[PDB]
């Protein structure tokens, strides 16, 4: 679920606000069309898809599923007691949070206009 | 990500 996210990216990315990544580009955050801006946006656009295919699967809802995980000692771990959804939301967060941690970060595409840059 | 919460 969007708090399970919230906290891999708390994990993966300490040095920053986790509110840094709530709004940035075109996919990262409310946001889920348009040529993503960079790096960083890429990894939500790939991260928005995830989360649409995921949601094929009947009953899946990834932004309130919650899953089973772990983040410690610099690693995050989708449990083996996570049924499909689980599973396929999980993984979608983890790899957009390791993502994340590897991303440049450019502060000119922090809360960008969607209407007029993601067509 | 994305504070679209509930
Ligand atoms: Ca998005």
């Amino acid at each position: 679920n969007l708090y399970q996210f919230k906290n891999m990216i708390q994990c993966t990315v300490p040095s920053r606000s986790w509110a840094d990544f709530a709004d940035y580009g075109c996919y990262c955050g409310k946001g889920g069309s348009g040529t993503p801006v960079d790096d960083l946006d890429r990894c939500c656009q790939t991260h928005d898809n995830c989360y649409n295919e995921a949601e094929n699967i009947s009953g899946c809802r990834p932004y309130f599923k919650t899953y089973s995980y772990e983040c410690t000692q610099g690693t995050l771990t989708c449990k083996g007691d996570n049924n499909a959804c689980a599973a396929s939301v999980c993984d979608c967060d983890r790899l957009a949070a390791i993502c994340f941690a590897g991303a440049p970060y450019n502060d000119a595409n922090y809360n960008i206009d969607l209407k007029a840059r993601c067509n | 990500k994305l504070v679209f919460f509930a």
